[PDB]
């Protein structure tokens, strides 16, 4: 919400939009740039669900956001409508 | 990541 420290992901909620809203919520934070990163460096992948958690933990320090994606990319999904 | 990472992810 107002705070960075309230965003986290959703159960199912695709690891792509979680990220979106957590970069939402740090522009609008009041604090230093520097203290930004760190939030990024450690909020972004803690408040990741359990099953994406998981798959950043395994990427490493080193990975990007990019990487980070690709990786993510279907957890909690597929998301498509159910064809009937 | 950083969050100068984001910054130039959706950024700007």
């Amino acid at each position: 919400p107002t705070s960075i420290l309230d965003i986290r992901q959703g159960p199912k909620e695709p690891f792509r939009d979680y990220v979106d809203r957590f970069y939402k919520t740090l522009r609008a934070e009041q604090a230093s740039q520097e203290v930004k990163n760190w939030m990024t460096e450690t909020l972004l992948v803690q408040n990741a669900n359990p099953d994406c958690k998981t798959i950043l933990k395994a990427l490493g320090p080193g990975a990007t956001l990019e990487e980070m994606m690709t990786a993510c990319q279907g957890v909690g999904g597929p998301g498509h409508k159910a064809r009937v | 990541i950083t969050f100068e990472d984001l910054l130039d992810y959706y950024g700007p």
